[PDB]
């Protein structure tokens, strides 16, 4: 009998371990893998797809194919926002139910670079010129151009070309963000703008919709696995 | 035969490990810049006909002309392979339908839309099993005063929900299987409330790909648009996709194609316009197995 | 410097047990006019929904698994009479094999199948099953059918249900307390926390986003309505 | 010969497990009108007076943890009745994942969040945890806000707390009683132990010299006056 | 991969170890003259300018014309440093303050006390983060008649006690941040005991460092004292320090200068004497980061 | 099945124990550590950080900023102290409550050479000399210069240097002393006197404060971890 | 989890087990041994130290200083016997109380060569011969010293030599005897004669005494440790 001594631990259950078990089915031979298309070795990878992101969630259009377009026109010039979203990519509104937003749940910290990409669906003989801008957090939220424009920010020319990518760059003061709505680690303010305006002929459409995507860049990872809210059984009992 | 090896640590040692078991099952669990725009891994991704190296589009006596290509995607990076260790796959152009300012959009599931395209059919339905891979070549145009934008979708496995609230995984073969026809999404959901005589058919919403998830993540999946701005035709390179090497053509369906409009059909200033939507679909790289006598189903 | 993706991992991302199932069993008085319960699941992963959502995440997969049982046994009656320790047997019973109508039965010899004697009391019980599929990779959805309606046979003979299958993937877990009948009852619970071990994955989809509603994809009426509302211009 | 200054280093100083909370639950009979009772904890070293003094020796800190569980049960009513083995889960709830509101919910499933499936009279339940902290430190004083007061915007919505970071730095430590609910009542207690390993500290203080008064630095009027008297010229 | 190593013995033989787990979180914990006058740790206490190997001292156009010397400190041993892998950053002086044979004595904080430093202040507003280590000058001058002894105390994370006893951490952030201006301490704590409409500001107890500790102690803290018999005035170099490489100047004060008379000002025979002392503050090694439209904070 | 037998001690939780234990947070990514000035390596280099003496714990004058000043003045010469304090570092009222006592308070064991320092915070003008001292035990405390003179001292001459440094060097029977007053292992008597007087010219402040410091000496340390009594719960319940 | 199995023995408690167990007092630094003078390395080292025998443990004389005195005196020759021992090391009452019989007694097993002295504490004018024998097992007890003198025997001339030693060679059936009374491992009979007879002048002392001493030679060993009935708690409660 060689001596041995229990430690604290022992004879627990840590649904969190890896050991080794006896198999239930010895000498068994399994069915060999074939080369399957579309393997994925990381959640990080699914993150990194550009999935649509629904923006108008309004009371009347939520839930519905028109949550995902936002609707612009050949107006005179403003300087007020098309549309304003916080950066809290796992707990805003519109951003939360996206694939990023989705995974980003099944974690607490979240670190990276967020790419955010407009696609213009108008019409050919439309033209304009849009600004999309990024403000880092600690000030107002942008209400007006003039404000936006000094951030970071990106001129989209419509006529020139129907799609534009801007990628919101990891700038925070910590280490990594949680995935819940918190003022410590906030992430700022994605806003919208008519640079010039929508311009059309006439015969043609004064109104249309753009499509917005989002995305995380190769940079991006997330810690502390975790369950996710976006799904239940109230009803269930375990 | 003890491993040892490097422990998983921060950033300012290593751990040893013996196997106690015959089979691997028993096994504990093994774990394991300059430009942030590139992707990690691209092929989950929806790569080009360019893209992954590879305009007269041609099979057999069948042939498509395009500049169009850009517009070209590779599902899940991989091109079409013969089952490895003919001109009955060929081009079919399908019934052309109708886009207008009220569609909601439209099914179609593979191979069941070609089950009735000349020899491809016949084959279909003489053997026991059948594996083939695809190009799906979507066509729409309209003019440079029309607007709106189609989202094409090829769904691996596609499992559509059902029309019933009081009974579950319902749909009958009859209903699941619509042929070239098509099927069609609905914008709410409308529970076959007829008990005694049950419809048993699906109910696909629109806004949840007809599958309980939200279509603004259907682009996950290998995926193209058409931008009526932009450009009128789509292409999809799709590889047979499956848990197993070869199947039943006539039991199972291995790709969906969903289309739908990710923003709706507008034109100058018509009230109700309309533009037409034409596919021409090729099985490709196909074969088939255990030929006998020809199966002759119960459709309707 | 630099972060890490390990933790996202698709090993680490499942490297946890879950529970899939909570089995009951009990103990009666031998007197009793109402028979001694024995247990009969289903093996499956969908009968809890927070495993299956993160499966769901992908449409084919291959891996090992890690069976772990939590057993938890208390007092029905006022009684205050009591019982000796506990031992549970889970028997698996594969597609094709008697399974049992009695607590009591020959099919408890297990002779052939593999069965786990369980001491109350004592760590919880585990084991491992390797990937014990028919095709190269079990499938988490299957856009099609059992069998094929044809025109000559009957309409009856040729039905079957949308997206299954065999009638039997798996076979079942059958689970009794082997001690005889007690004066005083004990009725016990049994927990079937499952861990995805060894775990490769194909063809990813987007996660379910309304209430599940069976073992399909279906949906129902009044959960359809996931998203909340908020404005447009509103941060 | 020569004297060594090891017991005095860093880890020797916190090398012990410490009292950091004590959680209560229990398992009640069925019929009751109140609810059975499950412990929700939010994580912190800040309840209990003594490893808190040590590590406020410090500014900031940088550990690995280990946390150690000891429980104990007893009888609350005269009965003269009995219950079988407990078996309690210790689940960590992190920021952002559902916390339970009932001892049967679904949260309980547990899987993807970590837990500990304790079987009563078995040696006390341990696990280690990493350095878990979003910063480059763990920040034992923060003289600041969560959030910064605007001009413009209301009064009420910049408001926030002094000294607070996140509104839930490290989430919660959810516990309960496995089995169901037992005809004899059983009430039970979770002590937990934590204990600093792989520690390194910062920029140094002196020891809290005046009665703790809440989780910040704030003092109680008639505590302030810790020394005693003794004359000058009096050794 | 069994490690063997000398077991902790007396003084007139070993033990091994094996890591059974892939994390180090895992891993048991690892146990690691002449003239005693010496310190083991310098750097922990206090250093000089001249100490670490470092008169007029100057930063862009603002310059200290200084002999004194002896009489400064680099905090921790640890000089400013640019977040590695500008002249808005110089010399600003306070608004000076008086010294009498009743103070209690003053704090002040920093970035705080010099948000309103010409370009300094503004780059802390236009932008999310910022850091910043300083250069801390105390003005004291005296006669050879005068006497008293200032000590000048630079804390890290300074969080200070509050006015109330029914309610904690409840300070506003308008109390707290007093600005220039400064903020001062007391002889005895005063509950506010105004319920329904709360002060909600500090009281700093002197003897408790305003914070539950004593004031005797406060010298493990980085720190230099004025005495007024052998020297007019101290400096204090203070590095960035933070559980970040970098924060919200905003938000967060990562240092507080505290000074408090040691011993009373006494002067000659006077009943009530008084001396000026003042404060000229540099920010040091500076820098921010995010650039957008400016903070417009609710201060009051 | 390999043969095991298992001894005393098995299944025990010993706190001060050293053991490894299963990771509930597998895989986990840590955020790396950053250069932070100020860090700490053993309780001991704190110890050796000179903190002021709480001289003066009289009735009226404990626990106010006072305690810490030692009044002096220019009055005639004489043998009576200025201070007499017992060197029980971790015991005695004055120094029991400073950086050095309150280290020494989680431990049960002391061994070394303190340092003491006094400030002269007196005025420029003033002048004079002072007799600091240091009696090992074993006789009567030193109520006198007469007979602190004849133990361990220094000449402190105000004048001419502000501040002073007197070593008591360790010497002791035992090898190591308790960190509590015990007749035992005392350590003796420091106590102050005044060698000639306090002289100060006219306009000139004729009393005067002096600041007094303690702390260890690199040849020090500790032993035997323990609880302190200088905190606690009482209203805690464990 | 590598397999175990569990061997009799698991979980007990062995008094004379000999384990390693978790230090409560980790890193804790010793203090350092000195070189103490009178170090001992063995209990036998211990029993080889010659003590006093306590020989008359007669009714009036026992438990005093005289137990230890044999009185001698001028008379006439006899051939009877001075005193009269049993070799019975650990229980003679006269020899189990003296360093070498205490030490026995912790012990069950003895063996080896004994060796006796005694010292003639009479006077310088004194003169004599005595007869010392020791008589193996076996035969009457010898109560002449016709009989003794058959026997291993010295004679000691006590006006040549004040004190006389006599070594009892191990010499038993058995390799080892047992500490107690016992007639299967009896070891004989050792007793001291008058060979002639104590002779003194006029003016001096008629009678006088001998101090007797026994230790163990160093060819002694003894076995299994136990308990000894030479002390007791009876008021203990165990
Ligand atoms: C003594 C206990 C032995 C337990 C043996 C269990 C063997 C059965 C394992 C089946 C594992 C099923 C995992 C999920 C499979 C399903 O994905 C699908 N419907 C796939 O085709
Ligand atoms: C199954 C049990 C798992 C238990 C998991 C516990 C994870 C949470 C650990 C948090 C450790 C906090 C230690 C103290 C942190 C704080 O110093 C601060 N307020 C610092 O920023
Ligand atoms: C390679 O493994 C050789 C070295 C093995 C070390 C011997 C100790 C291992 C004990 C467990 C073996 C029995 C488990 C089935
Ligand atoms: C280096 O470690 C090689 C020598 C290892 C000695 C083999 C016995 C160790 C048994 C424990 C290994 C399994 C623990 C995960």
């Amino acid at each position: 009998g060689l001596p041995v001594m229990n430690t604290p631990g022992s004879n627990q259950y840590l649904t969190a371990d890896n050991f080794q078990s006896p198999c239930a089915l010895p000498e068994f031979d399994v069915t060999p893998p074939i080369d399957i298309p579309g393997e994925v070795k990381n959640m990080m990878e699914l993150a990194e797809i550009d999935t649509m992101i629904p923006f108008d969630l309004s009371a009347t259009k939520k839930n519905t194919m028109e949550m995902y377009r936002v609707r612009l026109s050949d107006k005179p010039h403003t300087d007020d926002p098309i549309l304003c979203l916080s950066l809290s990519p796992a707990s805003d509104p519109r951003l939360s139910h996206t694939m990023l937003g989705e995974i980003l749940n099944y974690y607490t910290h979240w670190a990276g670079s967020l790419k955010f990409t407009f696609l213009f669906c108008g019409s050919m003989m439309a033209t304009g010129k849009l600004l999309v801008s990024y403000a880092p957090p600690g000030a107002d939220p942008p209400k007006k151009r003039k404000e936006a424009m000094l951030g970071t920010h990106v001129i989209w020319d419509i006529g020139l070309q129907s799609s534009c990518t801007m990628v919101v760059p990891w700038i925070s003061n910590t280490t990594y963000r949680q995935t819940i709505d918190d003022s410590f680690t906030e992430g700022g303010y994605i806003s919208v703008f008519y640079q010039t305006r929508i311009v059309v002929p006439l015969s043609t459409p004064r109104e249309m919709d753009i499509l917005g995507f989002v995305s995380a860049c190769n940079d991006f990872s997330v810690r502390l696995l975790r369950d996710t809210t976006h799904i239940e059984q109230k009803a269930l009992a375990q | 035969g003890a491993q040892v090896s490097s422990q998983k640590v921060g950033a300012h040692i290593n751990y040893t490990t013996i196997n106690y078991y015959r089979d691997s099952a028993s096994n504990a669990a093994s774990k394991q810049i300059k430009d942030v725009l590139i992707k990690t891994a691209p092929m989950l991704n929806s790569p080009n006909i360019e893209a992954c190296g590879y305009l007269q589009l041609t099979l057999g006596n069948s042939t498509i002309t395009t500049q169009e290509a850009a517009n070209s995607v590779v599902a899940y990076g991989r091109w079409p392979e013969y089952l490895r260790d003919v001109a009955a796959c060929r081009f079919y152009t399908l019934d052309t339908v109708s886009w207008t300012k009220e569609s909601r959009g439209w099914w179609w599931k593979l191979p069941d839309a070609l089950r009735d395209m000349g020899l491809f059919g016949q084959n279909m339905y003489y053997h026991y099993l059948g594996r083939s891979g695809y190009t799906v070549h979507v066509q729409c145009n309209a003019s440079k005063f029309h607007q709106g934008a189609l989202g094409v979708f090829a769904v691996p496995e596609m499992c559509l929900a059902g029309d019933s609230n009081t009974t579950t995984m319902h749909t009958s073969y009859q209903n699941a299987n619509p042929g070239e026809k098509g099927g069609t999404f609905t914008g709410t959901f409308t529970p076959d409330n007829n008990q005694t005589s049950p419809a048993r058919r699906f109910c696909p919403v629109d806004y949840l790909l007809g599958n309980g998830t939200l279509l603004g993540n259907a682009f996950v999946f290998p995926h193209q648009i058409i931008n009526l701005r932009t450009n009128n035709c789509a292409t999809l390179v799709l590889p047979y996709v499956n848990s197993l090497s070869i199947d039943s053509m006539v039991k199972h369906n291995n790709w969906g194609i969903a289309i739908l409009p990710l923003a709706p059909l507008n034109f100058a200033s018509e009230s109700s316009p309309e533009i037409p939507i034409t596919l021409t679909i090729a099985p490709m790289c196909c074969e088939f197995n255990g030929l006998r006598n020809i199966t002759l189903p119960r459709l309707q | 410097q630099h972060r890490s993706r390990s933790e996202s991992s698709i090993e680490s991302f499942f490297a946890r047990g879950a529970c899939v199932t909570i089995m009951t069993v009990d103990n009666p008085a031998s007197t009793t006019n109402k028979d001694k319960l024995f247990a009969v699941w289903k093996i499956t992963y969908k009968d809890t929904v927070q495993l299956r959502r993160k499966l769901e995440f992908f449409t084919y997969s291959r891996f090992d698994m890690e069976l772990t049982f939590v057993v938890t046994a208390n007092f029905t009656e006022t009684n205050n009479g009591h019982a000796l320790n506990q031992v549970y047997q889970i028997m698996y019973v594969p597609p094709g094999a008697p399974v049992p109508e009695k607590w009591d039965d020959y099919t408890w010899q297990t002779s052939s199948n593999p069965s786990i004697f369980y001491t109350y009391g004592t760590a919880p019980a585990r084991i491992s099953v390797p990937y014990v599929g028919i095709s190269n990779a079990y499938s988490h959805f299957y856009d099609g059918f059992s069998k094929v309606p044809l025109k000559d046979q009957s309409a009856a003979l040729g039905d079957s249900l949308y997206g299954a299958a065999s009638l039997n993937d798996f076979g079942i877990l059958a689970v009794r307390v082997v001690n005889d009948h007690n004066p005083t009852k004990v009725t016990s619970k049994i927990r079937v926390y499952l861990k995805p071990k060894h775990i490769r994955v194909w063809c990813p989809r987007p996660p379910r986003a309304v209430a599940y509603y069976g073992p399909g994809v279906d949906y129902k009426d009044g959960t359809l309505t996931p998203l909340s509302t908020k404005d447009l211009t509103t941060y």
